[PDB]
This record gives C-alpha cells, structure tokens and sequence, in this order.
C-alpha cells in the first residue's frame, strides 16, 4: 500500500515530465545560426 | 507373527498420518507462495 501510495507520486512526476517533454516538442540552432552569417557574408561578398 | 503385524499397521498408520500432515503443509506453503507472489509482482509494478 505504501508503495502504490508512492507509484502514485511517480506516475504524477512521470506526468509532469511528459507534459514539460511534450512542452519542450512543440548547440545545433547556433551552427545553423553561424552557417546562416557565413551564407549571408557570402552573398554580401559576392553583391 | 501377531507383534509385527501390529507393528507394520502402526507404521502405516503412522506414514499415512505423516503424509497427511505434509499436504496441509504443502497447502499451506502453497498460499503463502501466492502471498509471497502477490507482493513481489506489487512492489515491481510499484
């Protein structure tokens, strides 16, 4: 009983994690950032 | 002849009674298994 009492606790915890997973669904953005400048300084360049 | 035919139906009497008791031990034994079943598979659903 003690135990389902704190599977309860982890299933409201494993709740809260899939909800802020799910949240966070709806390093990698900086090198496309950095490869976007680098585009852009080339475009410039050849303008 | 007389003393060790009362003596071989002592020992079976004795065996039988002794086989009797293992089952309801078993019995037993076998309900405490369950219990013991019943709280392993709670504590590794928990």
């Amino acid at each position: 009983k003690k135990q389902i009492l704190q599977a309860k606790r982890i299933r409201k915890n494993r709740q809260e994690y899939d909800a802020l997973a799910k949240v966070i669904q709806h390093h990698e953005t900086l090198k496309e950032l950095e490869a976007l400048g680098k585009e852009l300084e080339h475009l410039s360049h050849i303008k | 002849k007389k003393l060790n035919r009362l003596a071989h139906i002592r020992l079976k009497k004795g065996r039988d009674q002794t086989h009797e008791a293992k089952q309801k031990v078993d019995a037993y034994h076998l309900q405490l298994q369950n219990l013991l079943y019943e709280v392993m598979h709670l504590q590794k659903e928990i």
